[PDB]
């Protein structure tokens, strides 16, 4: 994919946020001094890019030769646990969120053997947003113990969950999306790259706006466009949206269009349907939400209810355990209101 | 014994009739007689007044109130009784919480919407929902996990922004030059250590306009033979 | 008085015939007890409903009255171990008795959800290795808590809270065993403060006729810890909500009463007071509840009780 | 030795209060007997004081070699706390009366595993041991533990003979409370007599002159930590009277300054608020529904000063009703 | 020297360099002249010199050598609770008291306890501070308690009882800005006007943080290498602020009341990144203070930034509830 061929490789080969890059390449000319990094910003900006770039620029090339491995950890009562551990020659990434509550014995169980078995070991921890409290008060645990041989790069995209002693043991870096101009410059660079022909420049600057800041998505965007009309973009081309969201779109114009029971009951079938395919509760809802204030028909009440009972059930969401039961709630409580 | 399978159904039957709602009706069948349906069977009841109260007529409806409005409360409330039920199920001592459970999600949104049932009362299809979603959950940290070098992503990144693009790639080829696709496919798929089973998994992902069932079993069979025979007859990376 | 064995054990019956709650289950019980094959069995259910008791009776009905070696009963969570329990049990399986055609052993794993999975395999594979004259019957709190082996091999019977009939019932057995002057009022009382709980409703009974001998609200409430229905219901009533505050402030919170007690039994009356509208009451349900998690949260101030008193005037006056 | 220690009654003729348990005690007493007991209620109504007072008239002299006291929140758990119930319970001496007696504290801050190992304990040893479980709940306890032993439970003292108590402490230690330190004390400790004394006690150690020093309430709330009425009631004045801009900095600057949680001045003001006399009933519900939301919100972290202007607002907008 | 932070370089040493806490100085050396140490509790707003107070008093008692060996410093916030603090005490206590030198003795008076020192004493549960009292009673003996905590009113009564009581004054910004002034001279970094005083608003008048987010400061600084003055920018960009340009564009917005360009510029504003909490506080701060808003407003804006940051706190989408914020807001 386009996507993954042209990623940057090095802090060189960064083209957006240029302060960024520049402030990067200053932390690897003082390795020995690596302070414990906490990045945050929109998805899809450059963030794991960028750690790995500066890992790059620290210990060289090595860091790209990724190989994989479980590792088996048991906790109190015999539950042997199995997380995905991404290693290199010079570095570590972890997902302990992927081990749900359990988080805190596994950080504190691999930290303590990456620490024993050493300048210093990098460990990229990847959704630090989602750590619980637990979790975070044994990474400052950690920090404050094998500071001498571990140096972390946490990477969320909200630095509000984080909890404050962790804030000031860390360099807050802080990365804004791109402009569309540095989106479509570098959709050119990929479409030149790969020789796609474009009647005109206003495409991609369509594609970049589509992609709402997104630089994952507008690649990968511009990719399944390009295939769909036989490597050759015109200005008459429409805008590829994924399979979730024009299902969540279909959604929004059908609540829109009908307000009754038997709409609830085929808006039920198509949350079932987009839920049991790996589409998380709290994207449906947001894109459900912002699909809806986009409907010209509505007017500034209707907005107005249709935010406060997303912002009610997107808090009853984190809450809740059950995703239909508040999707559905919100859906019924929108129709109400507009009708 | 073998009437254990219909005693939810009688259950979330009788709760959501609208007899009993009424004063005679609140009279003859007090709330100490609805918390007692409810823990006649308390695992499955919540799942069937949540799966059934869409499906009623409503006959205890205020003035001036729709049908919309009773079934949205009743939906707030079973938002509630699902909170509760988390933090019941959290930790262990919790269990003092049951008969407010038993409000939350069985009695009170069964009195909003209670009536007669227009139709059948349905299983709750919360369960086999849940089940595939746990299946494809588990097929996507798979497919992840063979993915996760050759893409920066996370695995709900991978499902929602690289897997529509994969689908242009590694199915798309063949419908368009059939069997002469399959060197460009096996070539993609190598890049991205996916197995045959891993390429069988992917496309069960899609939802709406993009469902590859239809699409898979309209392509040739000599194409599929021709594809698993290529894949089989050579060496991949691990 | 003098020391005597406490009425929970005391007047336990003996015959599955003599026991009321779960219906079901004794239908069930004397139909295998008549046909000699017992199954394995789970009775999973909350504390304080009779199952060890029900399992009691049922060996002693499918058996005759012998019970030195055809009956066992252990804690699954004992200070002993798990180890040494199962070490017990297989010595009780293998021990020797004079077993009528079909009439296993029945062995009790009270509180056996404390058992881990490999614990479990580990009595499936003593119950597969003892089947030919044993069988078991697991007394744990919950049935999800057992793996699906086990569970596909017991006849599942789903014991659940008892009825307020059922606890009468049994309680009349204890009523007219024992020389008991008494009130209505006492009655239900006792019957309110158990709520479906056979046990602590036996103990109340029985605290009741120690510390008084007369049954009435007043000696039983005295005896109780719970505050007394009618105050709560006062407070709850009241149409004017300084006047419930007052009482609340005045008869609960300074006498000692925690915020857990009080928010309990406000949702035991409120349930009860036929007076009221059903929609009222279970909107005061739901306050009363929200403020039952608050609590339970770690707040259990009074300001939270202030504040379901003054969501429930509202309710009450629209 | 702690005041508690000091000034518990070394028979039953000095308790007070209890009437009806004193009553039963005392012909348990006369008779010699000592069933299993189970005293339990409110801390400081004087169930220790009434077991120790009981067993020195029993014994009497031999007190040392009858009785052992132990606390379920002491190092050794549970195993070893059984242990040295059973060494007890094998001690042997030369004379000895009808049963031993053993002081369990704090039963009901135990695990029910720890209640059923006391369960097959008390009848382990009744031949020679006598059991006596104290909490501050019986009900709390599981059902079959509570059957074990007979129930008394205990009530808050009355405040006069609260106030008897307190004068009889002054008179012995030569201490001077003033009258307003007096009804501190008492509102704080809310009939908890440990706390009464241990907080006499600490003021006393406070006075740079405690020969001729008085106690004044200002000396009490500093030793209990506890937030002043004073300063209560000017955030309130300030909240209710003054503009936004002065209500918020005096409330920042009082609860700074003071070191009083945000949680604890809620409480506070609910409590001082709940003497006003306020025309419309609204304002009380309003008052009180937005407080509970905002102590609840507290417990859960969140933004301070936020839920600080939000106790203003709340506290400002249900007095527009009048 | 070597790397160190800069908060525990710029402790004071002994007592006599505390500065605006005079009360509290002189109340511990008046105990410190007595032989006799009593349990202590240290309570203020944070940053006021609490833990700097407690360091420099063990010094004065044990000497700058025989320091390390009786002191234990404990913070009471970790999880698990009760049993691992408690048994670190525990442990401490039964270890054996280390033998003072002739040094040591003849130059300070070494007392026979050793000094147990608990940071954040207020966050600790009711059946926590029970457990420590008990700890407490149990090795009255050999230990000597300092609790440090923000609130007085968080500590049970019965453990509050037992210590004697502190109060430290918050420091005035003058007192402040002077210690970050002679501490950013000392260690040679160039500020514009105004950066100090911006770094004390930011840090809401703790030294601590003011003092952790100065030497973060300096470090950029020194990564950006060009030798300029740092910048108000620079130290809002380090502690996650928003810039006052986009708070007051937030606020037009709000004044329009236009619910498309609202929604408009909150999609653009997600994009950078900034934390919504931060734009909660920051509104929080401009309105409550605002002398153009009557009591109405306030009373109403009041409760919905309450509303929007208890639902920010349960882990929430920022994007709805930021706009959910700043729709309602406009509507006032
Ligand atoms: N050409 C180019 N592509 C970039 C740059 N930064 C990010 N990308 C692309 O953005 C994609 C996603 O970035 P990612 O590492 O997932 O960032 P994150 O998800 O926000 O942490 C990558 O595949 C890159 O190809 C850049 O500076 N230049
Ligand atoms: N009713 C009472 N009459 C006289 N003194 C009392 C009374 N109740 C408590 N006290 C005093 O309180 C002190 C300690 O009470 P204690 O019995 O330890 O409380 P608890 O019941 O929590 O154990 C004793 O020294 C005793 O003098
Ligand atoms: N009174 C003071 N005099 C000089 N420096 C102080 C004072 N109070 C705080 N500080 C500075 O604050 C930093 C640490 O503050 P600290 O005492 O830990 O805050 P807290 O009072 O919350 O314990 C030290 O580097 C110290 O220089």
């Amino acid at each position: 994919l386009w996507v993954d061929k042209y990623r940057p490789k090095s802090l060189n080969a960064l083209s957006h946020n240029e302060e960024l890059t520049n402030f990067l390449k200053s932390l690897s000319d003082q390795p020995r001094d690596l302070p414990h990094l906490l990045l945050y910003g929109p998805n899809g900006t450059g963030k794991k890019t960028r750690c790995m770039a500066l890992l790059e620029s620290i210990f060289g090339p090595g860091v790209y030769r990724l190989k994989i491995d479980v590792r088996q950890f048991v906790t109190a009562s015999n539950r042997k646990l199995e997380l995905n551990v991404v290693s290199s020659p010079y570095h570590l990434e972890i997902t302990p969120s992927d081990m749900g509550n359990n988080d805190r014995i596994v950080i504190q169980e691999l930290l303590k053997e990456v620490a024993q078995m050493e300048r210093y070991k990098c460990v990229i921890i990847n959704e630090a947003n989602s750590l619980t409290k637990d979790a975070q008060a044994a990474l400052r645990r950690t920090m404050e113990k094998y500071s001498k041989n571990i140096r972390l790069i946490m990477v969320c995209d909200s630095m509000s969950p984080i909890i404050a002693p962790i804030k000031s043991r860390c360099l807050l870096i802080r990365c804004p999306a791109p402009s569309d101009s540095e989106i479509s410059t570098i959709l050119s660079d990929v479409v030149t790259n790969e020789r796609i022909q474009l009647e005109t420049k206003d495409i991609l600057k369509r594609i970049a706006q589509a992609s709402n800041g997104n630089l994952r998505v507008s690649l990968l965007m511009l990719e399944s466009m390009a295939l769909n009309n036989e490597l050759a973009l015109k200005s008459s081309s429409p805008i590829i949206k994924p399979d979730w969201i024009i299902v969540i779109h279909k959604l929004t114009r059908k609540i829109v269009k009908e307000r009754s029971v038997n709409s609830l009951i085929e808006c039920r079938a198509v949350l079932y349907d987009l839920l049991a395919h790996c589409i998380p509760a709290n994207i449906i809802l947001k894109e459900l939400t912002f699909s809806l204030l986009d409907v010209e028909t509505l007017n500034t009440t209707n907005k107005s209810s249709i935010i406060e009972y997303s912002s009610v059930f997107d808090e009853r969401l984190s809450l809740g355990n059950k995703a239909i039961f508040h999707l559905e709630g919100f859906i019924a409580k929108v129709m109400c209101c507009l009708d | 014994e073998k009437n254990i399978a219909l005693k939810p159904f009688d259950i979330a039957h009788k709760m959501l009739d609208g007899q009993i709602y009424s004063d005679i009706g609140s009279r003859n069948f007090t709330l100490n007689d609805k918390i007692a349906l409810y823990f006649d069977d308390f695992d499955f009841t919540p799942l069937m007044i949540q799966e059934n109260y869409l499906s009623t007529r409503p006959s205890v409806l205020k003035p001036g109130q729709s049908h919309l409005e009773a079934v949205a409360e009743a939906a707030n409330c079973i938002s509630l009784g699902d909170i509760v039920e988390k933090k019941i199920r959290s930790s262990e001592q919790l269990w003092s919480l049951l008969p407010l459970h038993a409000v939350l999600s069985s009695v009170y949104p069964a009195s909003k919407v209670a009536g007669h049932m227009a139709g059948r009362i349905n299983f709750t299809a919360w369960l086999g929902q849940n089940s595939k979603s746990a299946k494809y959950y588990r097929l996507l940290q798979e497919i992840h996990y063979h993915t996760r070098l050759g893409t920066s992503t996370d695995k709900i990144g991978l499902r929602l922004d690289y897997l529509p693009t994969f689908r242009k790639r590694l199915l798309d080829p063949f419908l368009k030059q059939g069997a002469d696709a399959i060197s460009s496919v096996i070539e993609v798929m190598d890049d991205y250590y996916l197995t045959k089973e891993d390429w069988d998994s992917i496309m069960e992902f899609f939802v709406g306009p993009d469902v590859t069932t239809a699409i898979i079993k309209k392509i040739p069979a000599t194409v599929k033979s021709g594809f698993t025979r290529k894949y089989n007859s050579m060496t991949h990376p691990v | 008085l003098s020391l005597q064995l406490p009425w929970v054990e005391k007047y336990r019956p003996q015959v599955l015939s003599d026991i009321v709650g779960n219906k079901e289950t004794i239908d069930r019980l004397q139909q295998i007890a008549k046909d000699g094959n017992m199954p394995h069995m789970i009775i999973s259910g909350m504390p304080g409903i009779g199952k060890t008791t029900s399992v009691h009776c049922l060996a002693h009905e499918l058996l005759g009255r012998s019970y030195a070696d055809g009956v066992l009963e252990l804690n699954a969570s004992d200070d002993r171990g798990i180890d040494v329990v199962r070490n017990q049990i297989k010595h009780f399986a293998q021990k020797k008795l004079h077993l009528p055609p079909g009439k296993h052993k029945i062995v009790i794993l009270d509180e056996a959800d404390s058992m881990t999975a490999g614990a479990q395999q580990a009595l499936r594979r003593t119950m597969e290795l003892y089947s030919n004259s044993t069988r078991f019957a697991f007394a744990c709190n919950q049935s999800n808590k057992i793996i699906e082996p086990l569970q596909s091999r017991c006849a599942i019977l789903r014991y659940s809270k008892l009825s307020d009939e059922d606890v009468l019932k049994r309680l009349l057995q204890i009523i007219k065993l024992e020389d008991v002057k008494y009130t209505n009022d006492g009655l239900e009382a006792i019957i309110f403060t158990a709520e479906g709980d056979m046990r602590q409703a036996i103990n109340n009974l029985q605290s009741t006729v120690a510390g008084h001998g007369l049954v009435n609200a007043d000696n039983v409430f005295k005896i109780v810890d719970s505050p007394h229905p009618l105050i709560v219901k006062k407070m709850l009533l009241a149409s004017n909500l300084e006047d419930s505050i007052q009482i609340l402030r005045t008869d609960l919170w300074k006498k000692g009463y925690s915020s857990i007690d009080i928010v309990t039994t406000s949702f035991r009356v409120t349930k009860n007071l036929a007076q009221v509208k059903e929609s009222v009451r279970l909107e005061m349900i739901k306050e009363i509840g929200l403020t039952h998690m608050r609590i339970l949260e770690g707040v259990g101030t009074y300001l939270q009780l202030a504040s379901m008193l003054a969501k429930i005037h509202k309710l009450n006056n629209k | 030795l702690p005041w508690v220690e000091k000034y518990r009654p070394e028979t039953l003729d000095e308790v007070y209060g209890q009437n009806e348990v004193i009553t039963t005690v005392r012909k348990f007493v006369d008779e010699g007997k000592l069933p299993h007991l189970l005293f339990y209620g409110p801390p400081g109504t004087g169930k220790t004081s009434t077991i120790v007072a009981l067993a020195r008239e029993i014994y009497g002299k031999n007190y040392s070699n009858m009785v052992l006291e132990l606390n379920a929140s002491d190092d050794r758990g549970i195993d070893v706390v059984r242990n040295q119930i059973k060494d007890f319970a094998s001690t042997r001496q030369i004379f000895s009366k009808g049963f031993k007696l053993i002081i369990l504290d704090e039963a009901d801050a135990m695990t029910n595993a720890a209640q059923n190992a006391l369960r097959r304990v008390i009848e382990r040893y009744t031949k020679n041991t006598r059991f006596c479980v104290l909490a501050n709940y019986a009900h709390k306890l599981t059902p079959a533990l509570l059957s074990r032993c007979t129930r008394f439970r205990f009530q808050p003292l009355p405040q006069e003979a609260i106030e008897r108590r307190i004068a009889n402490v002054l008179v012995h230690e030569k201490l001077k409370l003033s009258p307003n330190a007096e009804k501190a004390l008492i509102e704080l400790s809310n009939g908890d007599m440990r706390r009464v004394l241990n907080v006499l006690q600490s003021c006393k150690a406070t006075l740079d002159n405690p020969d001729e020093d008085e106690i004044s309430d200002d000396v009490i709330y500093e030793c209990c930590g506890a937030p002043r009425p004073s300063d209560l009631k000017a955030v309130l004045k300030s909240i209710l009277e003054d503009d936004w801009g002065t209500a918020h900095y005096t409330l920042n600057k009082v609860r700074s300054a003071k070191g009083l949680a945000l949680i604890d001045l809620i409480e506070g003001i609910v409590k001082i608020l709940e003497d006003y006399e306020l025309q419309n009933e609204e304002t009380r519900v309003h008052l009180l529904t937005k407080l509970a939301d905002i102590e609840y919100s507290i417990s859960k972290g969140g933004n301070d000063q936020i839920q600080g202007s939000a106790v203003i607002g709340a506290i400002k907008a249900s007095f527009e009703n009048e | 020297l070597a790397q160190q932070p800069w908060v525990e370089k710029y402790r004071p040493k002994n007592l006599d360099e505390v500065t605006a806490q005079d009360h509290a100085v002189t109340v511990l050396k008046k105990t410190l002249k007595s032989a006799n140490l009593p349990h202590m509790l240290f309570y203020g707003p944070p940053g006021t010199g609490k833990t700097s107070t407690i360091l420099a008093l063990t010094k004065e008692l044990y000497g700058p050598d025989l320091m390390k060996s009786r002191i234990l410093e404990l913070n009471a916030s970790d999880e698990r609770g009760i049993s691992i603090v408690r048994e670190k005490v525990k442990n401490f206590a039964r270890l054996t008291v280390s033998k003072p030198s002739k040094h040591d003795l003849e130059n300070y008076p070494c007392p026979p306890y050793k000094i147990i020192i608990l940071d954040e004493a207020d966050s600790m549960t009711a059946d926590a501070q029970s457990a420590l009292r008990r700890t407490m009673e149990t090795y009255s003996g050999v230990t000597r308690f300092c609790l440090i905590c923000n609130y007085v009113t968080r500590i049970i009564d019965p453990l509050a009882s037992r210590c004697s009581k502190f109060r430290f004054k918050a420091l005035d910004a003058s007192n402040a800005i002077d210690r970050l002034r002679f501490i950013s001279e000392q260690e040679n970094v160039k500020c514009d006007d105004g950066v100090l005083e911006r770094i004390l608003d930011i840090s809401a008048g703790d030294l601590r943080r003011g003092i952790t987010l100065l030497q973060s400061a300096s470090k950029g600084a020194q990564y950006l290498g060009d030798g300029k003055n740092i910048t108000s920018t620079q130290v809002e960009e380090l502690a996650g602020v928003v810039p006052h340009d986009i708070l007051i564009e937030i606020v037009e917005k709000v004044k329009s009341g236009d619910f498309d360009e609202i929604k408009k510029y909150v999609n653009t504003f997600m994009k950078s990144g900034w934390s919504a909490a931060s734009v909660v506080n920051q509104l929080h701060e401009y309105y409550i203070t605002n002398d153009n808003f009557d009591t109405n407003f306030k009373n109403q804006i009041s409760w919905l930034l309450f509303t929007t940051d208890s639902r920010l706190n349960n882990g929430t989408n920022e994007h709805i509830q930021l706009l959910n914020l700043l729709v309602k807001i406009s509507q006032l």
